[PDB]
């Protein structure tokens, strides 16, 4: 079988998804799914709807993990001729720290480690941190009042290099090399359909 | 009819002066509007926005000793610069534009006649500025 998606907005294995773009980077902190549901709509007979705004997902990639994390939106859009389709997207668990507001009381770690200003500054929202790098020791962390749980994530791990960005699990993974794991030599006249 | 006269029935055509002898003559004529088919509904609007803009298509024959001439002056005013006033045969006096004029000529299969097919467009008038 060429089946490489199967959807589960909470156990609902996505059968309708007319199309599908799973994106996974490591210059941001997070991913993006974006699924396109058909929603049909008669007129007559009652018709339910699913307002998730946030009701969780994963997309098991050719059976495997390839996401985790509808939170994104719903996008219902309408027409004569095509309508009645579904945008939803879905951004990946750790995006919280994207969107929030830092709500630590003190405001001035003292004597602290860049590990440790990272792991209170993610356990306000339930996101288990991957700490794979080292650990670097500084006296003074003053956050800027409610600055973003991101912005200060990316300025603590940028002056001490360390890539911040998300798995496949829906965990915050911040490492300093690589995640090994080598494989397919590419070769121009074998796949490539296209390349730049 | 049984006793119709064609030839004084028919306006004899002519552009900007010049006259020729047409072959056909036709119109556009049209009346545009939106078309409203709002979802889920068994019901449809329309709403009336204008005027389709009038063209006439026609097809003039030379058939004469000298219709390489003819058409050669015929060309030389379908290019002038400007609208023009146009007498359709069947619809008498307009002002277009001429808009395409393909010439028709062959030797090795029919010498003699030459084609024209041309495609006027209402052009009225306008008064520059914001009018």
């Amino acid at each position: 079988m060429i089946k490489p998606m199967r959807i589960f907005i909470g156990g609902e294995e996505l059968v309708t998804y007319t199309s599908a773009q799973l994106q996974r980077t490591k210059k941001q902190m997070t991913g993006s799914l974006t699924v396109e549901i058909f929603l049909d709509y008669v007129p007559t007979k009652p018709t339910i709807v699913n307002a998730v705004r946030g009701k969780e997902i994963l997309v098991y990639i050719m059976g495997e993990l390839a996401f985790t994390g509808a939170g994104g939106d719903v996008s219902v859009n309408f027409s004569k001729g095509n309508g009645y389709s579904v945008t939803l997207t879905a951004r990946g668990r750790t995006k919280y720290l994207i969107d929030s507001s830092q709500t630590h009381p003190t405001g001035f770690f003292k004597n602290t480690s860049d590990k440790k200003v990272i792991e209170t500054l993610v356990k306000e929202h339930n996101v288990v941190l991957q700490w794979d790098a080292e650990e670097i020791d500084e006296p003074k962390v003053t956050l800027r009042d409610g600055n973003r749980i991101y912005n200060e994530i990316f300025e603590r791990c940028n002056q001490n290099c360390h890539f911040a960005y998300e798995t496949r699990d829906g965990k915050l993974l911040i490492t300093d090399g690589t995640n090994g794991t080598v494989g397919e030599d590419i070769i121009l006249g074998y796949n490539i359909l296209d390349f730049s | 009819g049984p006793c119709y006269n064609p030839d004084a029935e028919y306006l004899p055509a002519s552009f900007k002066g010049f006259s020729f002898d047409a072959d056909s003559s036709d119109s556009d004529h049209g009346r545009n509007g939106a078309e409203a088919e709002f979802v889920f509904g068994e019901r449809t609007g329309y709403a009336d926005l204008g005027i389709k803009i009038k063209s006439y298509q026609l097809r003039a024959r030379f058939q004469t000793n000298d219709h390489i001439a003819q058409t050669n002056a015929f060309i030389a005013v379908l290019e002038s610069p400007g609208p023009g006033l146009l007498v359709h045969p069947t619809r008498g006096t307009v002002f277009a534009a001429c808009r395409s004029a393909r010439v028709t000529d062959s030797k090795v299969d029919a010498a003699g006649v030459t084609y024209v097919e041309l495609d006027f467009v209402e052009a009225n008038s306008v008064l520059s500025g914001f009018g």
